[PDB]
């Protein structure tokens, strides 16, 4: 089989998503060596225009008043088999939800939307910053989905399904996810995972129940993602020891 | 009742200016917006009104509930950046204890009031206490940073020296207190406009009781539309009381011909924008508040 | 004069372009390097928000240097409200700061080496390639960045967007075991950064001895004074920074003024020179209109009425009177900063009391007074200014290193063959998301 | 070695000459630039006079920079007596100061351009001539100086010998209308000085690319290191100055000592080389005796026992580590100071309270204590020192920029062809009436 073709597309992002990918260290070099060709990434390489990609890792949101940005995100959908919203800005808007214009030297750059409001998104990788391990798992599994035996492609499709469901669920992320869709649904069981995942310490547990500092929350969508009562896909997660060994072998020298 | 497709619904249109020489000293145009609110207060049609007062930075407006002739006059002259007039609409009926609220503002602010009157959403007591609205013509507005950039850079003027600003004859004009004049081609200002103005389908404040503006009238005069029964009662009385000089608009150049054409260009350009929102993405579009 | 334009730039952070007037030989007469990154507008959206939230939003300006905005923003709040943080909080912030400088300088090694030559040869580094010596260099860089991110995560709570800093100090002190782990890693890192530093200095010295470089198959001459400018430099500390709480602050806000690009950038031009062979995808089509004054996305901060250079060379020039200028001098000064980072971490760990307090006992809420804080980010002086009143941000302003370097680097472009204008740019280690915020 | 002498110098302020030993090629081996302006003796006549009178006499040392002596003298009195002036007095003094720097730098453009070339040509600027481009340049310079003098007159009371400064602050605050007028003029001036600055920098860059210049019909080679010296620089502020009232003064009087010309100048020589064709009137007749030690009219202030350079390059080198030296570097640094003047005026006007107090409520009469004040005059650090007792000046001393630059520029003459020794001199923007006082 061939290596799949992967691009990193940079919209209104901070490059922390790219840094997260790079923080797989020799893992990334192993993937680039054996499974994937980086065909486009302005930060790392000199390909100036968006080429065709099997997988586009798209970070950042879209500024509606920046013509080239709107064209880039449409061109990306047109050029890509699989579009991945990489990180919470691409998935959910994140800190650019708060953008409201008025700053030099483009006071009209006022409106930012997650990429899923402008194009169809196949896969979400939520997180701010996203976990290096997640970006790696998704790249490996995308390779298996495209180049593996049908036993692998079956595993890969089952692994990615909840990240594809997230992309179909919507383009909003907030502390309030845990109210709306977990506590208010009768699904919260007080494990406290949301509090560990929150990057800004906006979540405490009081008598076993989430308490959200909404004016600290930066709307990244991490806590609903990590909650074991958002998606819990038993067919994958109960096979954790096996899937771990499979991923590890794919990275071994 | 004329029902014009670009100038909205109205009973008459005249060219007018206030007979109050104190008001005219600092009015942008004819002094219609100030004269109508002062008169409404002294006659008791209103007991207070929302006007764009002076704010904390030069040429930045601050909405305020004015309840005296003196406080109304402080709001004279056009501030070409955003003044959130409607933020005091409910409060005017609470701690201010008003029974008859006046509102001044531009076309979208007139729309906000009428929406509040028909669909009050946590706007208790507002439908029945709105007593009088005067709407300004408005082609587009700017953030304060936009206005600073235009005046300080493009016109090379200090904001603290500016006496009047005026968009007319294709140029953004700056008049200083010491007597100088600077202009900027409107083409240079386009990047700075507030983006939400680009879906606006209303030029001459279609939904106000009385609408007033500059285009169609010579300098020092205003083009005025009298639209609603409220608007007609107050205007008739005010004219009868000596408050205004008038001229039928069709005896005035350039008059309603130019005005109806500028209204048409605004609506057509912004209706196109509204249309392009629908297919803005790939197999996806942006929201249309008018849908 | 003709006008050529490279858009986008590459092997730098974020989105910019070069709009260049060139003479009959293709040498830049006057070039503008400008941001075309959309303005997310952090300074305006900050108004009314809590002083606890604004630093964590400001962190998301940039994922390479989030330490710089987290600390400068927090310490601007602390300076405005008059909050003095505990010693052990300060030590942990310094460890976080030094660690991040290591990871950033090492990342920039990856971005610039493809322009550089294996010494004594005509082969350029291709770091993707699984061949020597590139692969052993990549292995070293990769371990350096891993160590640095790990230390950052332990002292700062997260390597990207650190969670441990808060108004008044830190959420957490570290365990005795974590303190030992940071020391063990810094010992390892110190040997590695000494090796990487010597390697990079050798590569740069070889560049300084070359007469030409190859771009798109053509020989491009290397000017002796590549990247020289006359703007001088600005720096507030060799390592950490300074704030208005200090007895003798090392930055002078009465010398600063910020203009729009207007005062310093070219107006409308039309591209009439195009090279479709420029690697990889060519330059802007002939006939395109450009207008740097209007397209530039940044403000232009000045010091004594002029743009200045910030960053590692600015720090070495200010604090040791380092006396080389231009592109290769900038590269040299950056590599020379590697060892201070590891010695500083080890000295800070030696003084850190893992039982010590990390949060001030009293956090005032502010009366509207102005305070400011400078952090010496990897790319240079990062100055945040704030007025906090009743725990809310009433006024906020950010003067970020690449913002300062944008007009200065533009001026340094004069004299360069337009095909290596991008090499002049990369010596500034640009972060265009930072510059724009 | 032969000895040639140019007397008088031209296109500078006041009366000096160049007494030059040259090698067989006509290159200066050792040259002395010296004042031959009569000593009006301001420091000695000051003794016993009132502290109110002495600054107004000191103003009349020089009509180009009277602001510098008015302010340095007044603030030396204020420093000796311990008088703290009101904020709005200080703001008005800064506006006065910045305005005058504009007029002086622009006047110096008129003096130096006849040595410079219309870029890419062999024609030199003749600013008298009613032809382009000289006439449009003159029109811009003339409006710049007019604006500057006008602002100076409004804030300072008079453009030449300002009347508004007094012990304790100012005689007058300005009206709301005057404040608007100064802002309007500064807005206009800022655009103009940006244009003039870019014009001058282009002209200087062209000079740096020339191999020769024409003097008296002959080609004179242009050395690469024209005007280089090893004295280093001294500066007290990038804009205004410093005084002994400050918490941390930026000038150190224990490092200063003033000698007679004796220690630094040549003794008796005889001119044996004469060029009657030197434009326009030739050089000193063969056989003339000269003695710089005895004919020099100035004292020689030193810093750490050596002459130093002061002025715009000294300020940019001290405060931004500007790193170019010599004649064209001096010219560059001076033009770069244009915009700070206009931004400073506008910022000061923005902070000026036109109802605010301008005179200290109490003016002490002094007990004989020494105080000092430095003003960064357009030509460099102007330091006045005083002991005031019972309202009278008991001791007075003046270290004026061109006084400092006289021995330093002399040393910079080495290596120049004697026919462009005067170009080395003019980069110092000499004020010989200032240097002598
Ligand atoms: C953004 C803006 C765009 C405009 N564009 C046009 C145009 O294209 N064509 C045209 O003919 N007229 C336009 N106008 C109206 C015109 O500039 C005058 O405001 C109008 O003629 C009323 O003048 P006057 O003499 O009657 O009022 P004055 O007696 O001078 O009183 C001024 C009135 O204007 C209100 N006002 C001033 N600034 C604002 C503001 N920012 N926001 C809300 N209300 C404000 C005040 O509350 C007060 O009621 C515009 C006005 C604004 C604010
Ligand atoms: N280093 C750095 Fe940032 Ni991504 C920049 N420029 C800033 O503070
Ligand atoms: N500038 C200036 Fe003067 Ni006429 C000199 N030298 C001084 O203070
Ligand atoms: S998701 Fe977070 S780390 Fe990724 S681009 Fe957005 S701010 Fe940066
Ligand atoms: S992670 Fe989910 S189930 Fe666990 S405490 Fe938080 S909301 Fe409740
Ligand atoms: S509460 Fe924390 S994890 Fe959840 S959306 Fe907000 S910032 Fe993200
Ligand atoms: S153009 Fe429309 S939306 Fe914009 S300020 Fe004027 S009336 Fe309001
Ligand atoms: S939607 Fe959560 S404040
Ligand atoms: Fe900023
Ligand atoms: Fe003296």
């Amino acid at each position: 089989t061939n290596k799949i073709k992967i691009g990193h597309v940079h919209m209104s992002g901070c490059t922390g998503c790219l840094v997260s990918l790079a923080d797989n260290n020799l893992g990334l070099i192993k993937i680039l060596d054996d499974y994937a060709d980086l065909v486009y990434c302005l930060t790392l390489a000199d390909v100036r225009h968006i080429p065709e990609m099997d997988v586009a890792l798209v970070e950042g949101s879209v500024c509606l008043q920046d013509h080239e940005s709107v064209e880039d995100i449409k061109e990306t959908r047109k050029k890509s088999k699989i579009v991945v919203a990489l990180g919470s800005c691409a998935c959910y808007g994140n800190i650019t939800r708060f953008s409201r214009g008025g700053q030099h030297n483009q006071p009209q750059h006022e409106s930012y939307l997650p990429i899923g409001d402008l194009i169809d998104v196949d896969v979400y990788i939520p997180g701010c910053p996203p976990s290096p391990e997640l970006i790696r798992n998704v790249a490996v599994m995308a390779y298996l989905l495209l180049e593996g035996n049908e036993e692998q492609k079956e595993l890969a499709g089952k692994y990615l399904k909840p990240l594809m469901d997230l992309a179909k669920r919507g383009t909003s992320g907030c502390f309030c996810d845990l109210m709306y869709d977990v506590i208010n649904q009768g699904l919260c069981m007080g494990c406290g995972t949301c509090a560990a995942s929150c990057p800004v310490h906006a979540i405490t547990l009081e008598f076993g129940k989430p308490q959200g500092e909404r004016d600290l929350c930066i709307k990244c969508g991490s806590c609903y993602g990590a909650c074991p009562r958002s998606f819990f896909n038993l067919d994958v997660i109960s096979e954790f020891e096996n899937i771990s060994e499979i991923i590890a072998k794919a990275l071994k020298d | 009742m004329i029902e014009d497709p670009y100038l909205g619904k109205y009973v008459t249109c005249v060219s007018a200016r206030s007979t109050d020489k104190e008001i005219l000293k600092k009015a942008q145009d004819g002094g219609i917006a100030t004269a109508l609110m002062v008169y409404a207060l002294e006659e008791g049609f209103i007991d207070g009104t929302i006007v764009a007062g002076e704010g904390d930075k030069p040429w930045q407006p601050k909405p305020v509930v004015a309840m005296t002739r003196e406080d109304i006059l402080k709001a004279r002259g056009t501030r070409y950046n955003i003044s959130p007039q409607i933020s005091w609409l409910k409060e005017a009926t609470r701690s201010f204890g008003l029974d008859k609220v006046g509102v001044t503002g531009v076309c979208c602010q007139m729309q906000a009031v009428r929406k509040a009157q028909l669909y009050p959403i946590n706007m208790r007591d507002v439908p029945g206490k709105v007593a009088f609205t005067v709407g300004l013509f408005c082609m587009e507005n700017f953030s304060y940073k936009s206005l600073q950039s235009i005046v300080e850079d493009h016109a090379n003027q200090s904001l603290g020296s500016v006496k009047k600003m005026e968009i007319t004859k294709g140029k953004f004009w700056v008049y200083t207190e010491r007597g100088n004049v600077a202009t900027v081609p409107l083409k240079a200002t386009h990047k700075y406009e507030q983006p939400g103005c680009h879906v606006c389908l209303d030029y001459v404040s279609n939904l106000a009781d009385i609408s007033t503006g500059s285009v169609g009238s010579p300098d020092g005069w205003s083009t005025v539309f009298i639209r609603t029964k409220v608007g007609n009662e107050i205007w008739s009385k005010a004219v009868a009381d000596g408050m205004f000089e008038t001229k039928p608009i069709e005896e005035v150049k350039p008059g309603l011909d130019l005005l109806r054409k500028l209204a048409k260009q605004k609506i057509d350009k912004n209706q196109k924008t509204v249309e392009e929102r629908k297919t803005f993405g790939i197999n996806k579009g942006l929201r249309n508040p008018y849908a | 004069t003709k006008v050529v334009e490279i858009s986008p730039t590459t092997r730098l952070e974020g989105h910019s372009k070069l709009t260049l007037k060139v003479n009959d030989q293709g040498i830049v007469e006057r070039g503008d390097w400008l941001s075309i990154t959309p303005v997310r507008g952090i300074e305006k959206l900050a108004i009314g928000k809590t002083m606890e939230q604004v630093p964590k939003i400001a962190s998301r300006v940039c994922g390479i240097c989030p330490i710089a905005h987290t600390l400068a923003s927090t310490e601007a709040m602390e300076a405005s409200i008059g909050c003095e943080i505990p010693t052990d909080a300060k030590l942990l912030r310094i460890i976080l700061h030094a660690a991040n400088r290591i990871h950033s300088h090492a990342l920039h090694n990856i971005l610039i080496l493809p322009d550089f030559y294996i010494p004594g040869t005509e082969k350029k580094f291709n770091l993707f390639a699984n061949e020597q010596p590139a692969r052993s260099v990549m292995a070293r860089i990769v371990r350096i960045r891993e160590i640095a991110q790990t230390i950052a995560a332990i002292a700062g709570g997260e390597a990207i967007h650190p969670s441990n800093p808060r108004i008044g100090g830190m959420y957490h002190n570290v365990s005795p075991r974590a303190k030992q782990k940071m020391a063990d890693l810094a010992k390892e890192c110190l040997v590695l950064v000494h090796e990487q530093m010597e390697f990079m200095l050798d590569v740069i010295r070889n560049m300084q001895n070359r007469e030409f470089v190859e771009v798109g198959g053509k020989q491009i001459p290397l000017p002796k004074k590549l990247g020289y400018h006359n703007q001088g430099v600005m720096a507030t500390a060799p390592m950490y920074g300074s704030s208005s709480l200090d007895d003798n602050p090392t930055w002078d806000f009465t010398r600063w003024k910020e203009t729009r690009p207007w005062d310093w950038y070219m107006g409308e031009v039309t591209i009439d020179l195009e090279d479709p062979s420029y690697p990889i995808g060519g330059t802007t089509k002939v006939g395109t209109k450009a207008n740097p004054q209007m397209e530039s996305c940044t403000g232009v901060p000045t010091y004594d009425g002029q743009p200045v250079e910030v960053g590692p060379r600015a720090r070495l020039a200010t604090f040791k009177n380092f006396d080389e200028k231009g592109t290769f001098a900038q590269h040299i000064a950056r590599q020379m900063e590697y060892p201070d980072c590891c010695y500083t971490i080890l000295n800070c760990l030696d003084n850190l009391n893992t039982s010590g307090k990390v949060l001030a006992d009293h956090i005032p809420q502010g009366d509207g007074s102005m305070g400011w804080a400078a952090n010496e980010a990897p790319r240079g002086s990062n100055i945040h200014l704030a007025r906090v009143k009743d725990g809310k941000v009433r006024w906020y302003d950010m003067l970020v290193p690449t913002t300062w370097n944008f007009p200065t680097c533009s001026r340094a472009l004069t004299g360069a063959p337009w095909q290596i204008a991008e090499m002049v740019v990369r010596a500034y280690d640009p972060c265009v998301s930072c510059a724009t915020h």
